[PDB]
Parts: structure tokens; sequence; C-alpha cells
RNA sequence: GGAUAGUGGCCUACCAUGGUUUCAACGGGUAACGGGGAAUAAGGGUUCGAUUCCGGAGAGGGAGCCUGAGAAACGGCUACCACAUCCAAGGAAGGCAGCAGGCGCGCAAAUUACCCAAUCCUAAUUCAGGGAGGUAGUGACAAUAAAUAACGAUACAGGUUGUAUUGGAAUGAGUACAAUGUAAAUACCUUAACGAGGAACAAUUGGAGGGCAAGUCUGGUGAGCAGCC
């Protein structure tokens, strides 16, 4: 019964018939391939630093409607080229070319976000300092 | 290099955080015992929890087992030591039956209050961080200070304190001084 | 308030000619006692010079009242003046202080000596001729 | 801000005895920002002005880069200048450093 | 037979044709030093172990060798390869994956401080030496304990409990004479003097449709919110 051998000394096959079967599971196989390494554009890391290339709006998918905010950014350690979403509306007019930014996964471990097609990453601090603290008028920006 | 130092984690945290019923219980304890914090209440329910997993265990083993006797006993002596069991439940089933108020209630911040001296739990517990309590002759100021049996007879205000016979403190010499000065105006 | 001064755990040590113990010390109403007056204390009860007397390692109790150290009495100043570390002799006055420079000067010097070979009296004559 | 306008570093002088008047002292601050400087460093060189002991000092030191930070974030030392150990520091930085 | 401290295709001469494998040999990959161990507690398991103890390997990359009981040593030497320092241009000198420090890299990590007082080691030695080791500085990695207020009066309401004008008491945070601490110091423990009434000596971080504790409040608007609906 079971379709599966049951007898005391069949210890063999029923290892290797596991090992055949584990590649089915989709977190497993990225473990065993690397695949974190030789794709996407963090190496792994929770984290990245890039450069803005140019500033772009990106309008919502139905039914919702709204053009969102959002840059294109070069990471440093691979320059691969990148699309990031900027949180709190306003905070748009803190960031502008040439601005260096560190980037966080947008919570979906590896999917877009909500409304917004194909945006990955959020932005965390701009020149050193963080939106958060520019937001609620706690620091301040030095320009460059 | 030196031998590394141990050291361990005396708390657990509820793993449904909003079960509305429990928020309810939790906050009736920290009211009736003047405690500041739900840790003051995880604290607790984490040690019964091990005194449980270890009672739960020797009951599987039978009864005359050497390990059952000698490790059963053991137990059983340290709790009565403290009054969380009573000497008559002297018997290892009703380990199973403790509850959080039983510990509780062995806190020296409640015992200085069930004593007279303070006139509420909130009072007694600036008594205790203030200095003024003795438990024989050692200053004793950690409100969780568990109170074993044999202490009762000795807690009493300390020798060096207002209250205990020692000066007046700060603010009474400052009055009484203007009050001298301005006597002799 | 008086001061009470008792001694535990006496131990007599032929091998160091000196008595060690516990000292143990009640002083109500008071921060603590000074080191300069229990060695005044123990001298004369145990029958000593002062000089062979030595104290050291205190700790007072939490919420005052007591204090604990360690206590050695010499059985002539001459055999405390040969066992006791220096130290604890300059504490008591026994000893003067010595004056070297400092650790990292030492060391430089020495690094340069490492490149002299004979005692260097030549070489500076050469030197002054160049 | 003309002369501050060709700078690689600007070295901001503060003083532990009086604090900067918010009429002139925080208007070059602010101004500086918003035309971009190429980078900057905190400098204290008179803290010994007011020793009783030097635990006073560094109470006095952390106010300063408490306020300093509030303008530039990226910075976290103010350096004292009568202690030959940090003004060499900040030497070798302007030597030795890219802006 | 030679060579080695010594066994052995370890190497040489002659001779035979053997050895491993679907019970996975051989080949490829490892963001692979092994183990004691770590996280996660129904039980069985899954994931991790560069890192305080034990064993191995290396000193920019390969090779060779002297001295010695012990090294194929790198704070010993010689050559080649790759870097790189000083110069009178003839020549000379080099190896921080020891401690402290600098550049570069990146999401990512401390002082060019004091000392042999303790633990121990080395020498012809009780005595000299030891960045091994200890002390202090930086330090919200993780862990333990625990302040930010307690009690009367009066007025009002309720059955001894709530809501507002008013009065004495209590204390450490902080500062400081002194002693203690220590190799000498800092700090803790102890303590004379000073140290609270908006006790400004003023606790934050995230939320209020559901999952999931908590707004039919009120003003604005017709870019924002939302892991999911």
């Amino acid at each position: 019964g079971k379709g599966k051998p049951r007898g005391l000394n069949s210890a063999r096959k029923l290892r290797v018939h596991r090992r055949n079967n584990r590649w089915a599971e989709n977190n497993y196989k990225k473990r065993l391939l690397g695949t974190a390494f030789k794709s996407s554009p963090f190496g792994g890391s929770s984290h990245a630093k890039g450069i803005v290339l140019e500033k772009l709006g990106i309008e919502s998918k139905q039914p919702n409607s709204a053009i969102r905010k959002c840059v294109r950014v070069q990471l440093i350690k691979n320059g691969k080229k990148v699309t990031a979403f900027v949180p709190n509306d306003g905070c748009l007019n803190f960031v502008d070319e040439n601005d260096e930014v560190l980037l966080a996964g947008f919570g979906r471990k590896g999917k877009a976000k909500g409304d917004i097609p194909g945006v990955r990453f959020k932005v965390v601090k701009v020149s050193g300092v963080s939106l958060l603290a520019l937001w609620k008028e706690k620091k301040e920006k030095p320009r460059s | 290099p030196r031998a590394p130092r141990t050291y361990s984690k005396t708390y657990s945290t509820p793993k449904r955080p909003y079960e509305s019923s429990r928020l309810d219980a939790e906050l009736k304890l920290a009211g009736e015992f003047g405690l500041k914090n739900k840790k003051e209440i995880y604290r607790i329910s984490f040690q019964l929890s091990k005194i449980r997993r270890a009672a739960r265990d020797l009951l599987t083993r039978d009864e005359k087992d050497p390990k059952r006797l000698f490790e059963g006993n053991a137990l059983i002596r340290r709790l009565v030591r403290v009054g969380v069991l009573s000497e008559d439940k002297k018997k290892l089933d009703y380990v199973l039956a403790l509850k959080v108020e039983d510990f509780l209630e062995r806190r020296l911040q409640t015992q200085v209050y069930k004593l007279g001296l303070a006139k509420s739990v909130h009072h007694a517990r600036v008594l205790i961080t203030q200095r003024h309590i003795a438990v024989g002759k050692q200053i004793v100021n950690i409100p969780s200070f568990m109170v074993r049996l044999d202490s009762e007879k000795h807690i009493d205000f300390a020798p060096t304190s207002p209250f205990g016979g020692a000066r007046p403190g700060r603010v009474a010499r400052r009055n009484a001084a203007r009050k001298a000065e301005a006597s002799g105006e | 308030d008086a001061v009470t001064i008792r001694t535990r755990k006496v131990i007599s040590n032929p091998l160091l000619a000196r008595k060690q113990f516990v000292v143990d010390v009640l002083h109500p109403n008071r921060a603590n006692v000074s080191k300069d007056e229990l060695r005044e204390k123990l001298a004369e009860v145990y029958k000593a010079e002062k000089d062979a007397v030595s104290v050291f390692g205190f700790r007072t109790q939490f919420g005052g009242g007591k204090s604990v150290g360690f206590g050695l009495v010499y059985n002539s100043v001459a055999e405390a003046k040969k066992f006791e570390p220096t130290y604890r002799l300059v504490r008591y006055g026994l000893a003067e202080k010595v004056e070297k420079a400092s650790r990292q000067q030492r060391k430089q010097k020495k690094n340069r000596d490492k490149k002299i070979f004979g005692t260097g009296k030549r070489l500076a004559k050469k030197v002054a001729r160049r | 801000l003309d002369c501050a306008k060709v700078a690689d570093f600007v070295v901001f002088g503060l003083s532990g005895v009086q604090e900067v008047d918010e009429e002139f002292g925080e208007q070059i601050i602010r101004a500086l920002e918003l035309q971009g400087i190429a980078s900057y460093i905190g400098v204290i060189s008179n803290l010994s002005a007011v020793h009783e002991k030097e635990k006073f000092q560094l109470d006095v030191k952390q106010s300063l880069e408490s306020y300093f930070k509030h303008f530039f974030p990226s910075e976290e030392r103010v350096y004292n200048l009568e202690k030959n150990s940090d003004a060499l520091n900040v030497l070798r930085t302007l030597c030795q450093r890219l802006p």
C-alpha cells in the first residue's frame, strides 16, 4: 500500500527518492543553484546604494488613478539600472539628479507592491540623511 | 582569551498580541499588585512554565525510581521554603495546580503592605526604593525580592532613616532652619 | 560611636614569618575607617611594631555600617621589608618611589643601541672628523 | 559666500564660550548649504577656556556636536584643536582625503 | 638493489597483466577548513558553525636550502614572477592574514593611550624581558535589576470610591570635603555640605474598515493611503 517501499532494508531507495523530489520546492532550488548571486540586482544583500539618473511618474494600475512618483537609479557595485519608489509625496522635492541614495526592498520579497507595476524598491536615505527626518523637519539636507 | 561569561534571557512574549480577553486579565493583576509593566507578569509565567515542564517529566518515571525521589523532593522542598506551596499540599501532583497569583503574593512589595507600615501597594513601592525598609540588618531596595518564610519576623524600618530613628531628612531640616532664623528676627 | 575590630580565619605561616587573617570592622555613623587607623589598633593588639602591620583590599557593605578586608602582621620589621611587595611599602612610606622613564621611551632607547656594535667611543671620533 | 563658493574644504570655527547668534552666525551656515558645499569640517579651538575638570569640557563638546549635526548629519565628530591628537587628525584629513 | 630515522612503487632494473564500478567508480560544482557546538522546544526533523577549546594549513605567488634535538621557518637566507622605496644615477634596501594607525572596498565593524600589580612563559635566572596578558577610552550586538511621584485637608458627588483649591513630609539624578578602591588613576560601594511644584528635573515609537486592541468626533480636499481585501 501507499506506493512507497516499507521493507526494513529499503533505506537507500527512500532517501534517493526524496532528493529527486526536493527540486520541485521553489525556494529550495534557489539556494542550491545560487540564483541570488548570479542574478537579481542586490547580490543577496538587504540594501544597496545607487545614483539617481532621472525623475519619473508612474500611473497606478486599475482600478485606482494616480501618477505615482519614481526615479531611475544605477547601482554602484553592479552597474545595474533600477526604478525606485519615493514615499511621502512632497518628499520628492528632496531628490535630484546625481544624488546618492540608499535603497531597500519594497516589502514583497522581490515582487512589486500594490498598484505599482514593476516597482520593487523604496528610497530610505538621500545624501546621508533619512527621508523620514526631512519629512518631519528634524534635519536639513546640504546641497551638492 | 578568557573563558566566556554565560547569560540567559528571563521572559517570554505571548504568541498572539491582540487576544482581547487576555489583555483584560493582565491589567487586573497590575492594578492589584502595583506592577509597572506587562514584562513583570511575563517573567512570572515564564518561571511557572519551566517548573511544570520539569514536574510533568518526572511523573513519567515510576515511583521509587531513584531520580524521581531525589529531584522531586528537592523541587517540593524549594517551593515550600518561600511559601508558594503550602506544606499541606506537599506532594508533586499539586505543583501542577499553582498559578501566577501564588508567586506575586510573596514579593516584598506586597508583604510590606499586608504587615501595615505602608497603606497602599503604591505607597509600599515608594518606601522600598527610597531605602526605608530592612530585612534583618540588611537594607533592601528591590521590590521583587522573594520573602522566605523565616524572614517575615524581621521586616522593619532601617536604623539609618527617619521612621527608623535617625535624623530628620533634608527638607525637614531646611524648614526648621528658616523658621528658627525668622524666629530670631 | 566606638569602632569594633574583629579577626577571623587566623593562620600562622612560619614559611613567610607572618600571621594572616580576615579583618572585619563595624563602624556605625561614619563613612568608613582609614587604613592608617586600622594599622595602629592591630599593632597594639598583636603586640607588634606598626611597621610590621600591613592591610589591604577593603569593601563596605551595601547600605553601609560594615567593611571587610585582609591583614598581615610580620614577626619583625626586617622580615616585612623583604617579603612585602614594593608598592605596599610605598603606601606606608617605608620605601621611596623609583623614577624610571615612561615605558615607550625605554623601548625606543633599546632599539637605538642594537644598531651599535662595541662600546662606541670609536665611531664618535670618526664622525667628528667626517 | 564668494570665498566659500570656490573651496574644497570649509573649516567651521566654533566657540566653547559664546554660542552662535541666530541673526548672523546661523545665516552663514544656512546660506552655504543652499548654494552647496564641497566638504565640511567642525572644529573647536578654545574649549579649555571653560575648564574646571575636563568632564565639564566634554559636557560642552557633546552639546556642540548635537547642534552641528543638525546641519550636517553626515558628520558625528567635532575636533578639539587644543589636543595634539585631534589637530594632527584634522591635518591628515585635509592632505589625504578627496572632496 | 638504492635512499630514509625507519616500513612501503618511495625510486631504479627485470618479470607478470593486473586494480575500481549501477551497493554509482571516474568527471564537474561548492558564495566547503573538520569537530565540541548554535537557533527553533509535542515527537520526528529543518537550518547554521570565518569566530574564546581541540586538530590542520599559510605568511604577496611558486621553488630551493643553511643552523639545530626539533623548520622545508618567512619579525632566517637564495633565485625567478608581480608590485614597490631611497639615490650624488655609481648603487642600496623590501613583505602588518602580530598591536595601534592609514588608503581602497562596501549595507556592514573602536585609541598611532597606561602597566608588568594579577595569569603564565623564557633565560646562565627569586631580581631581567613579554602590544602574550591585564587596565582605561570608544560601544542602544545581545543580556540582568529598575526612576519619571507618594500622602493628608477643603469643596462636590457617590456609598469607604471618584472630580477640582490647599499643606507638610520623603528621595536620587547631579555636584562635592574625605576615606576606600588601584601599579597609579576613573567608576561602583560608603559619606559632611548643596540639590523639585506646571516637582521646564516636561518618555518615546507605531496605529484607530477587516485580519487585529482602539473614533456615527470635527475642519478641509475631491493628490494620497494600502504587505492582502
